[PDB]
């Protein structure tokens, strides 16, 4: 699951 | 600049 | 520290030329430098920060994946070098746990900046999460539990349901209970917890702060639709 | 040195998942390792070393490049002493590739394609050190490039068929030495043109397979040629 990009 | 060989 | 012979300012306009190069481990080790002047950091500052070591260690993290998927396909050197990357991450993720640590987190002079650095917390002891076994691993998550849980108790006292960095910071530690703590009810639980108080307080913003409010709403929504 | 308790075959092997994992300083150390045992490098490892190093060198001068350009317009010592910082290190792997080419790799003996290619890269090596240098050092530096492709362009010339890959590439990062570097754009010009309608005349011996790795360098020639005349 992908987290905040940035 | 002029490219050189890639490799 | 290597750093500690130069100025503040010039390591901070160090670190953004070395961003203009693409220079990612010096950025990182000229905002080291700054940190360990001892005074607070700007939000532009934190922002040179975060991005200069999440460069650093999302490298690390792919070419650790890279690795764990050969290795996990197959002599001992896959693991070794495997093994090699992982102890570099470790010690990016324990570099950046003890600026925080000593003492970004205490020095921190507004609600904003304190959650900016708990969640940061929380994700680096994540990235260790992601590599760690055992017993160790067991620790580790609850360091990440414990310092996310504490950016979340600030947020939602000092900091409106929209604000992004609290949306960000609940949508890292939803990732935190599902992909780490194998939580998945936590995780989706907050995340539509967080989505629903966000949604309530959209009409209230301006054009920009509804964009910059939804676009990290749609981040809580793709993962609540791959949870469900 | 770090490598010394390492199998050469496992340095090897880990130089390729250093590759995969685009962790290029991993795998110019591994194969650094490589070189250090003492035993000659077959073609594939040749290879190896050559993208590994082509990788951190390239993206140092890349950052030296842009770096001299925010100090060229700005003309704090900051920016001068970041682009000096840069510049140290990519000398000093300019020095590490040739070290090994000149302690290690560069023989009399040899077959023509690895004396070829080894003294190919020390031009390439020291022509990025003229790009960083200035002044009567420039002069030297530039001197050794120079003599380094050509010694290399002499034994291409007279081993190897003029569809030869390697003798190929070494035409064209000659010729750009002499259009960037050597202030010899007609030398430049002259040398692809006839490194081109050498090998096009001689394609009609090849393979499919030889056909396309002649015919992908020949491209190169022939845009750099067109971007010069
Ligand atoms: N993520 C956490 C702090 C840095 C970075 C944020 C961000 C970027 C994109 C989406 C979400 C957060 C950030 C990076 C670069 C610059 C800024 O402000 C200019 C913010
Ligand atoms: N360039 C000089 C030696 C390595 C590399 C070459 C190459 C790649 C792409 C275009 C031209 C040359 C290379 C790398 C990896 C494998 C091979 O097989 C010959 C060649
Ligand atoms: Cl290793
Ligand atoms: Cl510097
Ligand atoms: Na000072
Ligand atoms: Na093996
Ligand atoms: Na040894
Ligand atoms: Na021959
Ligand atoms: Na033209």
């Amino acid at each position: 699951t992908p987290s905040l990009p940035g | 600049r002029t490219p050189s060989l890639p490799g | 520290g290597a750093m500690g012979s130069m100025e503040r300012a010039s390591l901070i306009q160090k670190a953004k030329l070395a961003e203009q190069a693409e220079r990612y481990e010096d950025m990182a080790a000229f905002m080291k430098g700054a940190v360990e002047k001892g005074e607070e950091l700007s939000c532009e500052e934190r922002n040179l920060l975060s991005v200069a070591y999440k460069n650093v260690v999302g490298g690390q993290r792919a070419a650790w994946r890279v690795l764990s998927s050969i290795e996990q396909k197959s002599g001992p050197e896959v693991r070794e070098y495997r093994e090699k990357v992982e102890t570099e991450l470790q010690g990016v993720c324990d570099t950046v746990l003890g600026l925080l640590d000593s003492h970004l987190i205490k020095e921190a002079g507004d609600a904003e900046s304190r959650v900016f650095y708990l969640k940061m917390k929380g994700d680096y002891y994540r990235y260790l999460a992601e590599v760690a076994t055992g017993d160790d691993k067991k620790r580790i998550i609850d360091s990440a539990r414990s310092a996310y849980q504490e950016a979340m108790d600030i947020s939602k006292k000092e900091m409106p349901p929209t604000n992004p960095i609290r949306l960000g910071l609940a949508l890292n530690f939803s990732v935190f209970h599902y992909e780490i703590a194998n939580s998945p009810e936590e995780a989706i639980s907050l995340a539509k917890t967080t989505f629903d108080e966000a949604m309530a307080d959209l009409h209230t913003l301006s054009e920009d702060s509804y964009k910059d409010s939804t676009l990290i709403m749609q981040l809580l929504r793709d993962n609540l639709t791959l949870w469900t």
